[PDB]
């Protein structure tokens, strides 16, 4: 799950 | 752990932490984020 910016 | 500073990040890539030391990296030229990768 990556992170928003 | 893993990640000496033997070399800087890469251009056009921010960085941000999501959590305990998660500095997961913010690519600029593709607007994106990843785990380590540049850094180690
Ligand atoms: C906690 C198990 C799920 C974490 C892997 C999902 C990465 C997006």
């Amino acid at each position: 799950g990556p992170p928003p910016y | 752990f893993e990640i000496p500073d033997d070399v800087p990040l890469p251009a056009g890539w921010e960085m941000a932490k999501t959590s305990s030391g998660q500095r997961y990296f913010l690519n600029h030229i593709d607007q994106t984020t990843t785990w380590q990768d540049p850094r180690k």
